[PDB]
RNA sequence: AGAGACCGAUAGCGCACAAGUAGAGUGAUCGAAAGAUGAAAAGCACUUUGAAAAGAGGGUUAAAUAGCACGUGAAAUUGUUGAAAGGGAAGCGCUUGUGACCAGACUUGCGCCCGGCGGAUCAUCCGGUGUUCUCACCGGUGCACUCCGCCGGGCUCAGGCCA
RNA sequence: CCGGGACCGAGGACCGCGCUCUGCAAGGAUGCUGGCGUAAUGGUCACCAGCGACCCGUCUUGAAACACGGACCAAGGAGUCAAGGUUUUGCGCGAGUGUUUGGGUGUAAAACCCGCACGCGUAAUGAAAGUGAACGUAGGUGAGAGCUUCGGCGCAUCAUCGA
RNA sequence: AGACUAAUCGAACCAUCUAGUAGCUGGUUACCGCCGAAGUUUCCCUCAGGAUAGCAGUGUCGACCUUCAGUUUUAUGAGGU
RNA sequence: GUCCCACCCAUACCCCGCCCUCAGGGUAGAAACGAUGCCCUGAGGAGUAGGCGGCCGUGGAGGUCAGUGACGAAGCCUAGG
């Protein structure tokens, strides 16, 4: 039981990871090359006026 | 239809390369094994014995992968994947996959017939 | 990750990349530190030379807080001033006011002195000073007083 | 910027949604992806520009990208329906895609694909019986 | 028989990056066309440069390249393809233009702080193609813990592998003439 | 009490079952093997042969190629039927021959001309829409010598195998 | 300078070198013709025939050995994990670097945030009391990629003489 | 008589330490491609074993300096078969 | 015993086809490319102990094929491809 389960990370590179992870969500081509259907939104980034 | 004009294709060997010993012995599979005995006839390449499998016994690029009809073996599944096929009529055939129903089986042979693209296992 | 390591590359290969006649058996040659000197002087002379013997006198109870005196030298002096008001100083504008550093503060207690100081006069306030630190800061312009 | 089309790429380079790989070759199954094959060359979801071609219930649907709306998915694709003669549709679409270097690169893809899209409208001849060589003796009885 | 010494010998000299940068790799393919089609030694040169590892790529300081900004090379361009780190000791930086891959935060605070400029590879092929007017720089190779280490044995001086220091630790026997001999 | 990038009946605790049981030793102690018919027994009424056990009919079920030796049922080993070889071993490699069986390709395509037939408008033009802002689409106009399919005749070209 | 025979046909618009120069034997085969379009060509398996061919694994200078293990089949079956070192490859920051002992928070063994100390590095040398790194643009000489106003300036590194 | 002490006696049987240690026998599981050895030097209560040097592979960097050679020629020394 | 003609055959030598390894070149005012691609040219291929690279299969986990299936999934047999 006593096997290495979990890793340490720097905390630089998570948070260059989860920037990285951002700027790669706004690229309309990559979210139609990772399987999403996105064919009919009118702007990637969608934003709606606080109606929720 | 015919495919494309091409080179004529040679094989260069037809046997299979079977394992030694494995005529005498039931528990030994025909599949190819390399023999590490220090004393080994077959590993000593002594005359009148089994051959052994070398990189010299490749084929031609034109003719690789290329059954003797003169097109190449692609795997369906469905309608949706033998569409792809479309512009691929004179160098691919298609090949229905096993578990695959007979409608659906029937469904890729009416729209193949309609694209031209050679089926190898239709009649069924 | 077994995926990548060298034993399934041996997979039908007998002895396993270790030698049919020297057979890799149990423990060849002892354990640990075990002929240092008679079969393994050779490498415990070409290599590690001093293991064996005694050198120097012994302390009981040795206390390492009596032995603790961290020290700066002066080409870094002027890095303990913060970038603001040091920019300031090294352009020229005050003409008229000189800062005061405390060593103790930042951790430290005896200054050396390595490199070179600009003509700025400044005031030091440590536990040790060196003789060319002391040297070196007269002629700058400044002076250094203990502190303890 | 920091992102460009050989970036995009670069980043679906190796491994994408849209690839099919086995053995004897790879294939794309893209839209925007004419000859059904995996390249640069031949990718439209990566390029600015790109063209696409579909069938339609009678004729030829061709589809363009707008680089204008790249950020607006919705409203970034040039769509027209040709359904009045095969060689008008050729010459309008062999002047869309070389007339205005807009992937002059791509005519003859363009104009091929929509000429196996109208060979394969055709109705189909009926295959001739099958003979028999071994199994004839066999069937006699 | 063909009585040859060597046969099918490979090259000595990295071909790729190990390296998986999308970047690095669109900066090889810019300078791979630009060294192919380009007269300038500087482009193969940089080229090679833009394929050596971490450790055969140390970094340089401001006062490094102060130290070659003097007799006459003050309008001259620096190029280190390498970090590029500020240096606390020098107190007053002149003002230069810099290309390099990348720099630290506070090293280019100081030198936009001067009056300086820093520039990026690609600002560098697409005002200076050929190279003209430009100094290559690199760091210290051996200025590495490792290489203190490295060939060790009787009368070289190099740093042996000790747990600790002291007293206690080697010294003694082989050390001096008290105890014996002197290595 | 709640969980798993754990094992899945020679594995996982010795024990998924009347397991610390059956069993061995005077005794301290040693210590196993063994899960699965079918959704529901609806677990074969009755006739006949036979000393009996059993067999053949005939029945239930989607299936008895699921019958309480019961899901799927491989190899070692054995029986029948079919084919073949054998003068102190057999097996194997290269190359023909004889006998048994068999996968491909082939069955035309393209273009042109002449005639027949059904057509429905081709170029052009103007109005609107989109766009890579110069090309496209749609709304109407055309008028037999345009375009578009069908049939019959002819012509050229190329297309299987062995020489 | 004239005959006879054998094996081979790689490449796939033009570009080049030449000649006997409306053309060619000059940077790789084209032309005409016959039979058959199926078991004909071809492939698999079984048998006879010509030549070849000692039983595997292992120790050993030497194994087919009168050297050892092996009657046959099915499942199981052997370089793993932890702490501490070392060199090399990739990544982040950089004279600094490391959030997770702990606290805040949470869609709760996940994720996110927070701070004093502390570890290694920035200074060594002696048994110890102790002391502690610039004469020079941080030195001179011989080689050195590269740059250059063509005179020269000279990274990394090697050797050598000094501080 | 080294005899007998539950088929066990020149020191009974049962469980644990215990997966006791072994310089000694036996075994060590898919394919292809490229390179490719040693039984020799020194030390060890060492001679069926180790460290050390040698042979080998992989990863490289600076030249491409033009650099070198199990070789011949010319000039000039040593040797005691 | 000596001399002289013709003739037979190795995985050896010469020419040609194919495979792999190594080495040297060309490819963007992109009518462009699994740039890890394509095209041109030359040489080489034996191997225990051992070293390195590339690939084929088995049990599980994340993402994706809007994957196959009681009109038959998995498994097993098969001198049928
Ligand atoms: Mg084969
Ligand atoms: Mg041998
Ligand atoms: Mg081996
Ligand atoms: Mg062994
Ligand atoms: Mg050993
Ligand atoms: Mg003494
Ligand atoms: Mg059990
Ligand atoms: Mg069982
Ligand atoms: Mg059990
Ligand atoms: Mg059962
Ligand atoms: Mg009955
Ligand atoms: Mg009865
Ligand atoms: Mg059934
Ligand atoms: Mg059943
Ligand atoms: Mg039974
Ligand atoms: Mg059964
Ligand atoms: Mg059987
Ligand atoms: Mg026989
Ligand atoms: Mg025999
Ligand atoms: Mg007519
Ligand atoms: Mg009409
Ligand atoms: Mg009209
Ligand atoms: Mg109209
Ligand atoms: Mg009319
Ligand atoms: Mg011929
Ligand atoms: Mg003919
Ligand atoms: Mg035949
Ligand atoms: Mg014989
Ligand atoms: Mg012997
Ligand atoms: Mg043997
Ligand atoms: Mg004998
Ligand atoms: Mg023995
Ligand atoms: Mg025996
Ligand atoms: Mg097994
Ligand atoms: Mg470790
Ligand atoms: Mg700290
Ligand atoms: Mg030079
Ligand atoms: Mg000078
Ligand atoms: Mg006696
Ligand atoms: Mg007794
Ligand atoms: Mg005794
Ligand atoms: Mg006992
Ligand atoms: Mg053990
Ligand atoms: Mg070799
Ligand atoms: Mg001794
Ligand atoms: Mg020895
Ligand atoms: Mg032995
Ligand atoms: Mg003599
Ligand atoms: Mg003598
Ligand atoms: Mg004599
Ligand atoms: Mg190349
Ligand atoms: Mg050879
Ligand atoms: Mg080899
Ligand atoms: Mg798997
Ligand atoms: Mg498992
Ligand atoms: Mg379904
Ligand atoms: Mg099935």
């Amino acid at each position: 039981i006593w096997r290495k389960w979990h890793v340490k990370i720097n905390q630089g590179q998570k948070r260059f990871a989860t920037a990285s992870a951002l700027a790669a969500s706004a690229v309309a081509p990559l979210l139609m090359a990772r399987g999403h259907q996105v064919s009919t939104v009118p702007e990637v980034p969608l934003v709606v006026d606080s109606a929720a | 239809v015919a495919a494309k004009k091409h080179v004529p294709i040679v094989k260069k060997r037809t046997k299979r390369f079977m394992r030694h010993q494995s005529d005498r012995f039931k528990c030994l599979d025909s599949a190819w094994r390399k023999p590490k005995g220090i004393d080994n006839r077959v590993r000593r390449r002594f005359k009148g014995n089994l051959a052994m499998p070398s990189i010299g016994y490749g084929s031609n690029k034109k003719t690789k992968h290329m059954m003797p009809s003169g097109h190449k073996a692609f795997l369906v599944h469905n309608v949706k994947d033998v569409e792809l096929l479309l512009m691929h009529n004179r160098t691919y055939a298609a090949e229905i996959a096993h578990n695959v129903s007979s409608r659906k089986r029937i469904d890729i042979i009416t729209r193949a017939k309609q694209l031209g693209v050679k089926v190898t296992n239709a009649k069924a | 990750p077994t995926r990548f390591s060298k034993t399934r590359k041996h997979r039908g290969h007998v002895s396993a990349g270790k030698g049919r006649v020297g057979k890799h058996r149990k423990h060849p040659g002892g354990r640990g530190m075990a002929g240092g000197q008679h079969h393994h002087r050779t490498n415990l002379d070409k290599y590690h030379p001093g293991y064996f013997g005694k050198v120097g006198m012994r302390h009981f109870h040795l206390l390492r807080n009596h032995y603790w005196r961290p020290s700066i030298n002066i080409d870094k002096l002027w890095s303990l001033v913060p970038s603001d008001v040091r920019e300031q100083y090294l352009s020229g504008q005050k003409k008229d006011t000189a800062p005061v550093i405390d060593l103790l503060s930042h951790g430290y207690a005896k200054l050396l002195g390595k490199g070179r100081l600009p003509e700025i006069p400044v005031v030091v306030r440590a536990r040790y000073v060196s003789a060319e630190a002391e040297r070196k800061v007269k002629e700058a312009g400044g002076v250094v007083e203990l502190v303890a | 910027s920091n992102v460009s089309a050989d970036l995009i790429w670069e980043v679906s380079r190796n491994y994408n949604s849209f690839l099919v790989k086995q053995r004897t070759g790879t294939f794309s199954r893209d839209a925007l992806n004419l000859t059904n094959q995996h390249s640069r060359k031949h990718a439209g979801f990566v390029n600015d520009k790109a063209l696409g071609i579909v069938p339609a219930e009678k004729g030829v649907k061709v589809i363009a990208k707008k680089v204008k709306a790249a950020n607006k998915p919705a409203s970034s694709l040039y769509t027209v329906t040709y359904k009045s003669t095969a060689r008008k549709a050729y010459k309008a679409i062999a002047s869309q895609a070389a007339k205005h270097g807009y992937r002059a690169d791509l005519r003859q893809a363009a104009v091929a694909r929509a000429s196996a899209i109208l060979r394969s409208q055709r109705p189909v001849k009926p295959e001739p019986p099958k003979k028999l060589r071994g199994a004839a003796a066999r069937r006699a009885a | 028989g063909i009585d040859l010494r060597w046969k099918h010998v490979r090259s000595s000299h990295r071909k790729a990056p190990k390296s998986d940068n999308v970047y690095l790799k669109l900066l090889v393919k810019l300078y791979r066309f630009l060294a192919r089609r380009t007269e300038a030694p500087f482009n193969k040169v940089v080229l090679r440069r833009l394929f050596m590892s971490r450790i055969n790529r140390p970094p340089v300081s401001l006062s490094r390249i102060a130290r070659n900004l003097k007799n006459g090379n003050e309008k001259k361009t620096v190029v280190v393809v390498a970090t590029v780190t500020d240096d606390n000791r020098l107190l007053q930086v002149p003002k230069m233009e810099v290309a390099a891959l990348r720099f630290t935060a506070k090293a280019r605070a100081r030198i936009e702080a001067a009056g300086g400029r820093t520039l990026t590879l690609d600002q560098l092929a697409l005002e200076k193609p050929t190279g003209a007017n430009t100094l290559l720089l690199r760091g210290p190779k051996n200025a590495r813990e490792a290489v203190k280490h490295f060939g060790f044995g009787p009368h070289k001086h190099k740093k042996p592998y000790v747990r600790s220091k002291g007293r206690k630790f080697e010294r003694a026997r082989g050390r001096r003439r008290s105890r014996g001999f002197k290595v």
